[PDB]
């Protein structure tokens, strides 16, 4: 396969922009239209360390600076129930972006939903998927993909972590129940870095990731083994 | 070459073009593309390979081999053997055209 | 520093400021047409054969007499130029002979690296002629002896006479180079084509032989390697052959 | 008069004012570096292979269907260029195809001499692929049939479809030359290298095939020779191969 072809020396998509500005699915959650105790809402703290592929690609660098172009694919399915004659009107969803240090919703009807400084997009089903962009929101000059330090020096568990990589939290809920029947919606957040700047390249990760908030690893071989060092027969 | 400064020897770094096959003797290596790496004169050797390319969408690629032209000669008796370190690098003429997922990372379940 | 030399698909490295002994003062050249001579003896050059050929290294030991190769025969199975000898009836070429020596500063010894033209050799038995195998083993070195050789058709390989019935110490009359391990480790002899005819059959005749004779025996300190490799690298120069095309 | 053409150590004679069909209007040329491209795909030309190769003549008879050769394979054992195919992984060359015909003025017949690029051929059995032997016999001509061929892995060699599932009378869309014995006896087709890639493996792929199909059957007067020789002479043009030397 892939016979020898002419080399045109295309460096076009080897650039960091074309290497990282790829739209990847980083999260998906479900929430119901009716909730037992007002907990029928989805949420995701914006992190780049949950999907092992995007995490590896970003951790091939030490510092990064990009925008957060988020696309949400909300699909609702009607669950089986004994309720008859539902006839649900069209469903509207609210997606809130809580900026770093903003109020955090606790229930589906918390005051943090009806705030003013948290950007919220209201999207009705049947239209194009909603889309919002978050700028480089850090107060530092770049996002540190690695941190050889502590958030507090006198704390053991604060190693790494940093405090300037907080990109905010997303919150998703139903604006209207529609029908008196079970409806569950999946959000399927799609992440895409924009205008990426990267510094201090690093070796690619060799050991499989264990935790999203750790660099801890089980030691692994540098490569696969072979029978003989020489190519003799 | 990471031996002693007093060590002296010769190595035969042989490059086989794609499809040629790996040489089986030092003479076949000498009859092809090769360099005589003299340890006594220089402790490092640099080889640039012109025809690399990928081999699959998802043998017959070329070979590089080393042979004992001479033995390693030392003034005194060292119990441990000498070691050779290898380094690979990209020249300015690589292209890459179709980004894909790397096969060295796996995520079969969510972290939360 | 160190100089790298590439010929074709072969590369070797040689120290700069290393002396080169150029035959009898004559650099190898192509044959020249004599006042626009007729196409009755067409000549065909070959530049693909101008590459380094590295014979297997010979292990120089303490009680090690000399070695020799007969290079028309010593390159007769080295891919090209050997195929060229087999295919063409008449051949003509010069050679660049590189003799390397890998030894540390704790090694001793001196070598006479000499290229002897027309080195006709005697036989161990007086009323006999030495056979092809004893005279030239091809890419394999033929070894000198510390005493008289015995054999019906064996070469008289005693080193004192170099196999030619002369004084071995007088071998310096030929293009030679001394290798003193405390001073030298390399020898470069550029041998022009020497013959009584412009071209000759190569299987049938050896233009010259290279003799590597240790005059001062190899010595070393305790723990050092007891042997020392001697590598011979050969680059044919200005190889000509008889033209195979029709004159008209 | 008559023109004599010499390439290397081979000479042929052709009548002057004989038409030459130059492929698709493109004379074979060497590959060109694109704005001083890097030495990542070195190319090596060979001019010794630019010589005439004469296959064994095929006996044209009264009830004689066509013949065909696949020239990457048909020259795979013709000394050089065959050794070059064996030695080099990637190859590229054009060909000059001479098709002679020795007949008197008392002979009849017409021949379609056509060079078909990428002449992929079907199998006699529908759920099968034809084998190497049936597709191309090398220097030996493979013959068309007057009826459907039978065989598990045999080529469907019925002449009406030329083995490709098309109309044989429509084969003139390819570079061709008609040989009418009352008017012509020679055909010269210069075929440039045609492929979807600049270079490709030659054992693994046939660039084109030459089909010699008698449209008007051979005929003769009583006493004249009942057969007529058809000689195919091939000169590879602008043969390139992948460079075997080290890039640095």
């Amino acid at each position: 396969q892939t016979r020898h072809v002419k080399n045109y020396h295309s460096r076009s998509e080897s650039t960091v922009e074309n290497f990282l500005c790829r739209s990847a699915c980083v999260f998906y959650t479900t929430y119901r239209n009716h909730g037992t105790d007002g907990d029928n809402f989805g949420y995701w703290v914006i992190s780049t360390r949950q999907v092992a592929q995007l995490r590896r690609k970003l951790e091939m660098f030490t510092y990064a600076r990009f925008d957060l172009e988020l696309t949400f694919v909300i699909t609702s399915t009607q669950e089986q129930s004994t309720i008859q004659g539902q006839d649900s009107p069209v469903l509207t969803h609210q997606i809130m972006y809580v900026p770093p240090g903003g109020p955090v919703p606790t229930k589906v009807n918390s005051y943090s939903w009806q705030t003013s400084t948290n950007p919220s997009v209201f999207w009705t089903e049947g239209s194009a998927p909603p889309r919002m962009s978050i700028p480089f929101i850090s107060i530092g000059n770049a996002y540190s993909m690695f941190y050889d330090g502590w958030a507090k020096f006198d704390k053991q568990g604060t190693y790494g972590i940093n405090t300037l990589n907080n990109m905010g939290t997303l919150y998703m809920r139903h604006v209207n129940d529609g029908s008196p029947g079970p409806i569950v919606s999946t959000v399927r957040i799609y992440f895409k870095p924009k205008h990426v700047k990267t510094w201090v390249p690093r070796p690619p990760r060799l050991c499989q990731y264990q935790k999203a908030g750790n660099v801890n690893f089980e030691p692994t071989g540098v490569t696969e083994s072979r029978t003989d060092i020489t190519t003799m027969q | 070459f990471c031996g002693s400064a007093m060590a002296t020897g010769k190595f035969l770094l042989a490059y086989s073009p794609p499809g040629a096959g790996a040489p089986t003797t030092r003479k076949e290596a000498m009859l092809g593309t090769h360099v005589i790496w003299d340890v006594g004169l220089q402790s490092s050797c640099v080889l640039c390979i012109p025809w690399i390319s990928q081999t699959h969408y998802r043998t017959a690629g070329g070979y590089i081999t080393c042979w004992y032209q001479t033995n390693i000669v030392v003034p005194a008796d060292t119990q441990s053997d000498c070691k050779i370190l290898c380094f690979v690098s990209a020249c300015n003429d690589f292209s890459v055209r179709m980004l894909k997922d790397t096969p060295f990372i796996k995520q079969d379940n969510f972290y939360q | 520093r160190v100089r790298s030399i590439t010929l074709g698909n072969s590369t070797i490295t040689t120290q700069e400021c290393a002396n080169v002994v150029v035959g009898y003062g004559v650099w190898p050249t192509y044959l020249n047409d004599d006042e626009a001579t007729a196409e009755d003896q067409p000549t065909q050059p070959d530049v693909a054969t101008c590459r380094f050929y590295t014979l297997e290294s010979v292990m120089w030991q303490q009680s090690s007499p000399g070695w020799w190769w007969k290079f028309p025969d010593a390159l007769s199975n080295m891919g090209l130029f050997g195929q060229n000898m087999q295919y063409h009836y008449l051949g003509r070429a010069g050679y660049t002979v590189h003799v390397q020596c890998n030894a540390s500063k704790f090694h001793q010894g001196c070598l006479l690296v000499v290229c002897v033209p027309e080195a006709e050799m005697g036989c161990a038995t007086l009323a006999n002629k030495p056979d092809q195998k004893s005279l030239s083993n091809g890419e394999t070195a033929n070894m000198f002896e510390s005493q008289n050789s015995t054999g019906q058709t064996a070469v008289q390989a005693n080193v004192i006479n170099a196999g030619m019935g002369v004084g071995v110490g007088n071998l310096t009359i030929f293009p030679h180079q001394w290798i003193n391990l405390r001073t030298n480790n390399s020898a470069t002899i550029v041998m022009p084509y020497i013959n009584s005819v412009p071209m000759d059959n190569m299987f049938r005749h050896n233009n010259f032989t290279l003799m590597i004779i240790p005059f001062a025996p190899l010595s070393y300190s305790t723990g050092a390697t007891t042997y020392v490799p001697i590598t011979v690298t050969v680059a044919p120069m200005c190889a000509e052959y008889n033209g195979l095309r029709l004159a008209g």
